[PDB]
C-alpha cells in the first residue's frame, strides 16, 4: 500500500 | 401472551382469502381499508392477485392517498417489480395516454389529474423508477402549458422542479439544463404578473446538476443562491432537499467549517419530522457520508452509509437504484475505510451488488452505471495486488482494465474531456497501470489527470493533491525518478495539510513515501527529519480518533431553521 | 371521388376515395359491382366517426418528420372501435 | 479529360459502435484515447470474425485477454478479416 | 461555447481543404498544431484527421496510379483522376446521403 | 392546414382546407357532392352564421386545434345536427353498487 | 420514417388500458382479436394481468386456436412460467377437472373435450412441459377409452401415440414401454374391425424410447416397421419425426452413410415446410448436429448447435427444457470441440446455463438433470488441469466428481447397471480419476464400463472404442503398464479407420499415446514409424478437413420422401 | 492432452 486512497 | 387479533385484522385475512370472488367489491372500499386489504395480499406473498390491480392507475390512486402506510407500499411496490409484472412502466404509460384524453377539458378535470400525477410521478420517482416518473411529470407538464393564465403558472413551475430532479437521478444532465430553462420562462412570466414564485427548491436541483457534471464553481453559486430563497413557510422535505445538496457542493467546494452545518442541520430536520425510517432520512445520511468521507472522518463515515443502506434495504425492497446506490458508496467507503487493511471482501459484495441491481434496471450505457463499477474496478486491482498467485493476479487486474475504460467511455461521452469525473478516471486508470507493470503508461495518465483538475479546480486543491500523490508513487516507488518525485511530494504535503492538518490519515502515504524517497538520493539527515513527523501523525492522529458516532453528534435540537441558513450566507 | 359511407343506423360519412382506401376492406367493396354506397349494417355510427377521423389521420400523417401524436380512442369507445378496425382491417 | 473526386471511406461494419467499448467504429478505441490521440491512432484497426461482428483491434484485444467469446453473440471468436 | 466553434471551423476546413484553396499545408498543419495544445489534444482530433488525409493522399494516388501500371493486363483509364480519401467518422461531409446516383460509361 | 367535418343534417364532409382560406371556397367543397347551390347553403358553427369574408383562421378553427384526429365541427344549414349514436356507457368500476 | 401506428394496433392500445372495465368482455371478442388483445399485455410487460388470463382454460383454448401466431405464443407461454405463475400446472388441472366434469356426458360432446386435448396438450408438449402435459392426455386417454367403438379407437392411439412422446421425452422410460403395451390393445381393435391406422408417429416414437434405454439394436430394428409406414398422406410433422428418430437410431448403430440420408433429408423437410425458425425445425437441428457429432465433423456440428439453440431461444424464453437440451448438446460438442484447444469457456457457460434451467424446472431425482451434470464436470476436469492452482485442482475435480457421482446415481435409478448410457458415465469418471490421484480404482471403473459395452454392442462399435483409448491411456500414463496397452491402442486404431477412416480425430490421442508408450519401452525404431504416420495423419488432415456450413450443405436435396424411405429399406 | 475426447 503505497498510492493511497484511490479516489 | 397469545393476545387474540383485531376484528379488523380478522375481517382483512378473510376478504383476502376470499379475494377471487371479493375483487369487484373491494375496490370500491375506503382508501384506508382498501390498502390493507392490498398489503395483506403481499404479505400472504400473492403478488400475482396484488399486481393485476396495482397496473391500473386508478386503483393505485388510491392506495397513493395512504400517506401513513407510504412506506409499506414502496416495500409493496419494490416487490411488484422484482416479481416480474413493470408496475412502473406501465402506471406510467397509463397515466399518460389518460392524460393526453383530458386535454380538452376544463381547468377541473385537468386539475384533478394534475394531482394525481403529482403524487404518482412523486411515488416512482421517490421509489427510484426515474426513467418511468418523467414520462409522468412530461404529461402534468404539456397539462400546465395549454392554460396560459397566472394560476397553471405556478404548477408548471412545480413540474420543472420536479422534471429536474427526476432527470438527475436518471443521469440526464444535458435534458436538465433545457429544463431549467424551461422552467425560468415559466418563472419569469409568473413572476412579472404579480406573483412571486419561490425560487429555493428549483436552484437546490441545479446545486445538484451542475455537481454532478462537476462545475463546482457553479455550483456553489447556485447553492448560496438557493439558500437565499428559504422561507419558514416551505415544506419541509424542500428545506431538507436545499440543504443536503448545499452541503455536497460545500464539501467539494473543499470548505468544510460551512459545509458541516448545513449538512448537521440537514440531518436533524430529516429526523425529527420524517423519523429514522424514511428514505427522505436515508437519502440525507448519504450526503451525510459524503461530508464524512472528503473530511478524512472515514471512521464513522461507513457506520452511516450502512445506516443508510440499512434503511434503504427496508424500505426500497431488494433490486432498486436507491439501494444500489447506497451499495455503491458503501462500497467505496469500506474501500477508503479498509484500504489500508487491504481486506475487501464486504466491500467487494457490496460493490458488486451495486452492479448486480442497476444493470438489472438501467441499460448497458448509463452514467450511474459507470460510477458504480469504478468502485467494483478500485476492488478488484487491490485484491489483484494482496493475491499471492501470479494467475489470479493478472486475469483480475485485467478485469479491472475493462472496467475503468467501459466507465471513463461513460463519463467522456456525457461530462466531456475537461471535467473531474473524466479526470478521475485518468487518476484511478493511472493508479492501475502502475499495478499493471505499465510505468510508462502510467506516467501520461496522471499528466492528463492533474492537469484537466489544475486547469478546471485550480493550482492548490484537495483532489488536485490526492492525484499527484498517486503519480509521485508513481516517480519514487517503481520509476526511481527521485528528483521528479521530490516536489510532488512536497506539493501534497502543503495542500494535504492546508485543510486537514498534520493529521490527515491520508498523509501516511506521504510521509512514508518521503522516507523512501531519501533512502536511495542519501541525506539520511533528512530521513530522520521526516521520521519523527510520520510519529507525530501517529500521535496527532489517534488522540484526535476517540470520538462519539456521528448519528449522535447532531443530537436532538442542535440549532434551528432560519438560522443555520442566515449563518451560512453571511460567510 | 366521394365514397358514401353509411352506418346501421343510416348516417352517412362520406370522405375522399384516397382516404378511404387505407382500410382494405373498403377497397374490396368499393371494387366488383357497385365510388358509391356501401352497406355498414353492423357498424354503429358512434364508432365509424373515429375510423373516418382515422383516415384523415393516417393518410397525412404518413412519413411525417415531426413525431405523430397518439390518435385518441375513448375508453367507452375502445372495444367496440377495435371490432371495427379488424372488420374493416383498417 | 481530367477529373478529381473524394472518398468517405469506411468500414464495412454496419453496426457502428465497437461493442466493447461503445465508441464510435471509425473513431479510436477507448484505450487510444485514453493516452494519446496521435501516437496510437494509427494502429487502431478494426478486427472481424465468423460471426461477423467487426470490433477495435485494441478492443478485441482486451476482450481475448479475459473472455474467449464474441461480446454480441456468445459464440466462439475467430479473426477473419483484419482491417 | 468552444465545441460549436470546432464543428463551425470543421464544416468550413472540409470545404477549403478539398477544393485545393489553401495558403500552404504546412500553414493548416499550423493551425491546427496550435489548438491541440491552445484548447485540448483530443479537441483537435477529426480536426486533426480532415488534415493527413490529403497529406496521404498523394502518397496514396502515386500508389495508385502505380498500381494500374503495374497491372497484369493492358488497361487504360482514359480520362485521368485523382482521389482524396475521406474519413466517413471525421469529414462533416457526410450529410444525408438519401439520393442515389448511376454514372454514366465515361468515367 | 385545417381539417374540419361539415354536417347540415347527418352528411359529414372530412376535407381538409388551408387556414389562412375563406368560407368562401370551403362552401364550393360542399357542393361538389351535395350538388347543391352554394347561396342557398349556410353555416352554423356553434349555432352562429360565419361570415363569407372572414378567413378560416378568423372562426377560432386555428391549424393548432384542428387537429385529423380530432377535427373542430362546423354546421350547415339550407340546425337539425342530430347525434350519431350513444356509446355503451362503461361502469366506473370504483363506484358503489 | 415515423409511420402512423395502425388503427387495430391503436385500439389495442386503448382496450389494454381499460383491462380492468374490459377484462371480462374481451373473452367475447374474435379469436384473432383475443390474441393480438392478450399479447399487449405481455408486450406492455403485464405479466401478471396475463398470468390471471391463462391459467383459464376457458379463455386460453380460444387464444391456442390462433396458429397464425403460436410463435408468439409459446414466447408469451413461457415467459409466464419463469415469471412465477403455474400456467402449465394449473392448464393441467383445469383440463382433468373438465374432464372428469364431462366424462359422463354424450360421447359426441366427449369429443370436442378430446381436441381442446389435443391442441393444449400438443401445445404443453411443443413447450417442454411434459410432466404436465401428460394430465392433459391421460385425462384424454380415460375420457375417450370409457366407450369402446370404431370411431374412439382411432382417437384413443392418437392419445396413447402423444403420450409415449410426452412420457419417453420426460426420462418416463419404465411408463413409456407399459404406455405402448395400451397401444398395442386398440390398434388391435382398430385392426380387427376392418380399419388401418398409420403407425409410423407411434413406431417411430418407440424407437426414441428404445434409444433412451440404450437398446440401440432393438431401436434400430423398430425403425424398419417405422419406415415403411410412411405414406404420402402423413402429416410433414410427422414424417420429420419418424426421420429424425431414425437417424439418432442408425448413427448409434454405426450405420452413417444411411443415417446421413435421412437426417439430411429431415433438415430439409423441416425447412421446406416448417419455415426456418419452427421449433421442430430446432428439434431437427438439435439431431442433426447429434449425427454430425458421431461422424466426425465435430468443427461443424457446434455450428448447428448454434443454429438450433439460437431457435429454442428466440420461440421459447429461458428456463425451459427445450432451450436446456439445446445448451446440454452444445455444452457438449463445444467441449470436443475445444478438447485440444483450451478454450471451455464457452462450453462452461452453456453448461452452467443448461444446469441452472434443469435445476429449476425439474425435480433433482429426474434423468434429465443426468445428462446435463456429466457434459458440466467433463468442461469442469480440464480446466482444473489447465489451471496452475493446487487449490483450485483440487475442488474443481472435487465438483466434478460429485457431478458424475450424481449423473451415475440418477442413470442408475431408471436405466440400471447394464445400459450404456450408465456404462459411459463410468468412463466419464474412470478419466476424471486419472487426474484425481486414485489410479488403483481408475482403473476399476473404465474395466467395469469396458465390459458393459462390449456385453451391449460388441467387440466392433466405435462407442467402445473411446474408453478403450482412454484405459490404455491410463496404463501408459499412471499405470506404467505399457505390455496391456499396446493391446488396446491397436484394437483402437484398427476400428477407426475402419468405420470412419485414415482422418478421425482421435488417432492424435494414440499416436501420441505411442509415441511415449514406445519412448519408454526401448524400442526406438518404431517410434520413428508412428512418428511419420502421425505426421501422415497431419498430411492428410489438411486435405480432408473441409470446412463447409451443412446448413447450406442440406439447402435443396433433389430426392423426396419416397425415394428416401425406400433407399433405406433397400440397404436394409 | 494426454485423453482422448469425453465420452
Ligand atoms: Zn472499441
Ligand atoms: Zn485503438
Ligand atoms: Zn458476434
Ligand atoms: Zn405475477
Amino acid at each position: 500500500q503505497k498510492r493511497a486512497s484511490g479516489q | 401472551e397469545w393476545i387474540p387479533e383485531t376484528l379488523y385484522n380478522t375481517a382483512i385475512s378473510a376478504v383476502v382469502d376470499n379475494y377471487i370472488r371479493s375483487r369487484r367489491d373491494i375496490r370500491s372500499l375506503p382508501e384506508n381499508i382498501q390498502f390493507d386489504v392490498y398489503y395483506k395480499l403481499y404479505q400472504q406473498g400473492r403478488l400475482c392477485q396484488l399486481g393485476s390491480e396495482f397496473c391500473e392507475l386508478e386503483v393505485f390512486a388510491k392506495v397513493l392517498r395512504a400517506l401513513d402506510k407510504r412506506h409499506l407500499l414502496h416495500h409493496c411496490f419494490q416487490a411488484l417489480m422484482d416479481h416480474g409484472v413493470k408496475v412502473a412502466s406501465v402506471l406510467a404509460y397509463s397515466f399518460s395516454r389518460r392524460c393526453s384524453y383530458i386535454a380538452e377539458s376544463d381547468a377541473a378535470v385537468k386539475e384533478k389529474a394534475i394531482q394525481v400525477g403529482f403524487v404518482l410521478g412523486g411515488f416512482l420517482s421517490d421509489a427510484g423508477w426515474y426513467s418511468d416518473a418523467e414520462k409522468v411529470f412530461l404529461s402534468c407538464l404539456q397539462l400546465c402549458t395549454l392554460h396560459d393564465e397566472m394560476l397553471h403558472w405556478f404548477r408548471a413551475v412545480e413540474c420543472c422542479v420536479r422534471l429536474l430532479h427526476v432527470r438527475n437521478g436518471n443521469c440526464k444532465y444535458h435534458l436538465g439544463e433545457e429544463t431549467f430553462k424551461l422552467a425560468q420562462t415559466y418563472m419569469d412570466k409568473l413572476s412579472k404578473h404579480g406573483q412571486q414564485a419561490n425560487k429555493a427548491a428549483l436552484y437546490g436541483e441545479l446545486c445538484a446538476l451542475l455537481f454532478a457534471k462537476s462545475h463546482y464553481d457553479e455550483a456553489y453559486k447556485w447553492c448560496i443562491e438557493a439558500m437565499k430563497e428559504i422561507t419558514a413557510g416551505l415544506p419541509v422535505k424542500v428545506v431538507v432537499d436545499v440543504l443536503r445538496q448545499a452541503s455536497k457542493a460545500c464539501v467539494v467546494k473543499r470548505e468544510f467549517k460551512k459545509a458541516e452545518q448545513l449538512i448537521k442541520h440537514a440531518v436533524y430536520l430529516a429526523r425529527d419530522h420524517f423519523g429514522s425510517k424514511h428514505p427522505k432520512y436515508s437519502d440525507t445520511l448519504l450526503d451525510y457520508g459524503f461530508y464524512l468521507l472528503n473530511v478524512d472522518n472515514i471512521c464513522q463515515s461507513v457506520a452511516i452509509y450502512q445506516a443508510a443502506l440499512d434503511i434503504r434495504q427496508s424500505v426500497f425492497g431488494g433490486k432498486n437504484i436507491h439501494v444500489a446506490t447506497a451499495h455503491e458508496d458503501l462500497a467505496y467507503s469500506s474501500y477508503v475505510h479498509q484500504y489500508s487493511s487491504g481486506k475487501f471482501d464486504n466491500a467487494l459484495f457490496h460493490a458488486e451488488r451495486a452492479i448486480g441491481i442497476i444493470t438489472h434496471i438501467l441499460p448497458e450505457d448509463h452514467l450511474l452505471l459507470a460510477s458504480s463499477k469504478r468502485v467494483k474496478a478500485l476492488i478488484l486491482e487491490e485484491i489483484a495486488i494482496d493475491c499471492h498467485n501470479k494467475e489470479t493476479e493478472q486475469r483480475l487486474l485485467q478485469e479491472a482494465h475493462d472496467l475503468h475504460l467501459s466507465s471513463l467511455q461513460l463519463a467522456k461521452k456525457a461530462f466531456g474531456e475537461f471535467n473531474v469525473q473524466t479526470a478521475k478516471h485518468y487518476g484511478n486508470l493511472g493508479r492501475l497501470y502502475q499495478s499493471m507493470r505499465k510505468f510508462k503508461e502510467a506516467e501520461e495518465m496522471h499528466i492528463k489527470a492533474i492537469q484537466i483538475k489544475e486547469q478546471l479546480l485550480g493550482q492548490e486543491d484537495y483532489e488536485v493533491a490526492l492525484s499527484v500523490g498517486h503519480l509521485a508513487s508513481l516517480y519514487n516507488y517503481d520509476m526511481n525518478q527521485y528528483e521528479n518525485a521530490e516536489k510532488l511530494y512536497l506539493r501534497s504535503i502543503a495542500i494535504g495539510k492546508k485543510l486537514f492538518g498534520e493529521g490527515y490519515s491520508g498523509l501516511e502515504y506521504d510521509y512514508r513515501g518521503l522516507i523512501k524517497l531519501y533512502n536511495s538520493i542519501g541525506n539520511y539527515e533528512k530521513v530522520f527529519e521526516y521520521h519523527n513527523v510520520l510519529s507525530n501523525w501517529n500521535r496527532l492522529r489517534d488522540r484526535q480518533y476517540s470520538v462519539t458516532d456521528a448519528l449522535e453528534d447532531v443530537s436532538t435540537s442542535p440549532q434551528s431553521t432560519e438560522e443555520v441558513v442566515q449563518s451560512f450566507l453571511i460567510s | 371521388m366521394y365514397v358514401k359511407l353509411i352506418s346501421s343506423d343510416g348516417h352517412e360519412f362520406i370522405v375522399k376515395r384516397e382516404h378511404a382506401l387505407t382500410s382494405g376492406t373498403i377497397k374490396a367493396m368499393l371494387s366488383g359491382p357497385g365510388t358509391n354506397e356501401v352497406n355498414f349494417r353492423e357498424i354503429p355510427s358512434h364508432v365509424l366517426s373515429k375510423v373516418c377521423m382515422y383516415f384523415t389521420y393516417k393518410v397525412r400523417y404518413t412519413n411525417s418528420s415531426t413525431e405523430i401524436p397518439e390518435f385518441p380512442i375513448a375508453p367507452e369507445i375502445a372495444l367496440e372501435l377495435l371490432m371495427a378496425a379488424n372488420f374493416l382491417d383498417c | 479529360k481530367k477529373w478529381n473526386a473524394v472518398a468517405l471511406w469506411a468500414w464495412d461494419i454496419v453496426v457502428d459502435n465497437c461493442a466493447i467499448c461503445r465508441n464510435h467504429i471509425m473513431d479510436l478505441c477507448i484505450e487510444c484515447q485514453a493516452n494519446q490521440a496521435s501516437a496510437t491512432s494509427e494502429e487502431c484497426t478494426v478486427a472481424w470474425g465468423v460471426c461477423n461482428h467487426a470490433f477495435h483491434f485494441h478492443c478485441i484485444s482486451r476482450w481475448l485477454k479475459t473472455r474467449q467469446v464474441c461480446p454480441l453473440d456468445n459464440r466462439e471468436w475467430e479473426f477473419q478479416k483484419y482491417g | 461555447d468552444k465545441d460549436v466553434f470546432q464543428k463551425f471551423y470543421a464544416r468550413m476546413l472540409a470545404k477549403r481543404l478539398i477544393h485545393g484553396l489553401s495558403m500552404s499545408m504546412d500553414s493548416e498543419e499550423a493551425m491546427i498544431n496550435k489548438l491541440k495544445q491552445a484548447c485540448g489534444y483530443e479537441f483537435t482530433s477529426k480536426l486533426h484527421r480532415m488534415y493527413t488525409d490529403m497529406s496521404v493522399s498523394a502518397d496514396l494516388n502515386n500508389k495508385f496510379n502505380n498500381f494500374i501500371k503495374n497491372q497484369d493486363t493492358v488497361i487504360d483509364l482514359g480520362i485521368s483522376f485523382q482521389i482524396y480519401v475521406l474519413q466517413a467518422g471525421a469529414w462533416p461531409l457526410t450529410q444525408a446521403p438519401s439520393s442515389t446516383f448511376a454514372i454514366p460509361q465515361e468515367l | 392546414d385545417v381539417f374540419l367535418m361539415i354536417r347540415r343534417h347527418k352528411t359529414t364532409i372530412f376535407t381538409d382546407a388551408k387556414e389562412s382560406s375563406t368560407v368562401f371556397e370551403l362552401k364550393r367543397i360542399v357542393e361538389g357532392i351535395l350538388k347543391r347551390p352554394p347561396d342557398e347553403q349556410r353555416l352554423y358553427k356553434d349555432d352562429q352564421l360565419l361570415d363569407d369574408g372572414k378567413t378560416l383562421g378568423e372562426c377560432g378553427f386555428t391549424s393548432q386545434t384542428a387537429r385529423p384526429q380530432a377535427p373542430a365541427t362546423v354546421g350547415l344549414a339550407f340546425l337539425c345536427i342530430e347525434p350519431f349514436s350513444s356509446p355503451p356507457e362503461l361502469p366506473d368500476v370504483m363506484k358503489p353498487q
